[PDB]
């Protein structure tokens, strides 16, 4: 029954005695920027002593403070070092220096789901169900450890060499029993309760699964507009439109996931996630073979070699400068 | 079409979290 039992015992031990300071910058060769954002970037690096390639996330401590993301940042690394699941990107090392925080993760060369979805336009329902299944298993794992993920989007899902998903960016992930209130996430993916400040729980993640699945199958999100305020008005308004190519089952799933009514939103009711797992739209899914990676991927990325980055966009390179004075040392003490 | 509206919208690139 509860595979989660074992799971949780291993997580809790890592959670209370988290790994710290397990490498240093000079052990890595910087190769290229794979992505960028708010408090820092993600770089392809090469581990000098093994020749392994990694993805190194760099956060400027001063910028993290300025954006009021200190706690979120400590959350991110504490949780990511403690979890373990086939569709969750692995944290190999972490450390910090005078200026930055570093999280050295598994390199996933297939690029972002985002890139292939926009390029291809939309996915086939079976294709989208393959990915979705992976997220349904990941969310039941995460929620079983009392974690909210809070940042689901194709931009955050990487495609591996086998065509399976790896979830990245735990910048908003949080271990919380009960409910929480932070306004965070991505406008297209927010649940009604977040926008309305009602206080919320892991149900927000199940809505987000509703947005993802829709976006994947249709090629655009269920709620979009040129500015975020308009997007909130749409989400809050209780109304969704579906492409005529959506199959009946899929509309029914989505109607239950993009459920403004917490008491009726799927994954949030008495039967939990089995309400999702048992749905007819997932009728042809072997949940077990999906976990064991025994299903055949719809799509397998092309990479002309190791450390090859054609599946990622090009970003302007910037130098990693390290100050001679320690910055915000007390704020990031436990990192 | 909704797809055409999307594509012409200012949100088809990577979306920043809030
Ligand atoms: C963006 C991010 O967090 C990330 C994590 C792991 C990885 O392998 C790649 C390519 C990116």
């Amino acid at each position: 029954k509860e595979f989660l039992a074992k799971a949780k015992e291993d997580f809790l031990k890592k959670w209370e005695s988290p790994a710290q300071n397990t490498a240093h910058l000079d052990q890595f060769e910087r190769i290229k920027t794979l992505g960028t954002g708010s408090f820092g970037r993600v770089m392809l690096v090469k581990h000098k002593e093994t020749g392994n390639h990694y993805a190194m996330k760099i956060l400027d401590k001063q910028k993290v403070v300025k954006l009021k993301q200190i706690e979120h940042t400590l959350n991110e690394k504490r949780i990511l070092q403690a979890v373990n699941f086939p569709f969750l990107v692995k944290l190999e090392f972490s450390f910090k220096d005078n200026s930055n925080l570093y999280m050295v993760m598994e390199y996933v060369p297939g690029g972002e789901m985002f890139s292939h979805l926009r390029r291809i336009g939309r996915f086939s329902e079976p294709h989208a169900r393959f990915y979705a299944a992976q997220i349904v298993l990941t969310f039941e794992y995460l929620h079983s450890l009392d974690l909210i993920y809070r940042d689901l989007k194709p931009e955050n899902l990487l495609i591996d060499q086998q065509g399976y998903i790896q979830v990245t960016d735990f910048g908003f992930a949080k271990r919380v029993k009960g409910r929480t209130w932070t306004l965070c996430g991505t406008p297209e993916y927010l649940a009604p309760e977040i926008i309305l400040s009602k206080g919320y729980n892991k149900a927000v993640d199940w809505w987000a699964l509703g947005v993802l699945i829709y976006e994947m199958a249709a090629g655009y999100p269920p709620f979009f507009a040129d500015q975020p305020i308009q997007i909130y008005e749409k989400i809050v308004s209780g109304k969704v439109r579906f492409p005529s190519h959506f199959s009946s089952d899929l509309k029914d799933l989505l109607r239950n996931l993009l459920q403004v009514d917490l008491t009726k939103r799927f994954g949030n009711l008495k039967n939990g996630v089995n309400d999702i797992k048992n749905h007819k739209w997932f009728a042809t899914t072997d949940w077990i073979a999906i976990y064991q990676r025994k299903v055949e991927a719809p799509f397998i990325p092309k990479f002309k070699g190791p450390g090859d980055t054609s599946n990622f966009d090009d970003y302007e390179e910037e130098e990693i400068r390290v100050s001679i004075n320690e910055k915000c040392g007390k704020e990031f003490s436990e990192f | 079409t909704t797809y055409a509206d999307f594509i012409a919208s200012g949100r088809t690139g990577r979306r920043n979290a809030i």
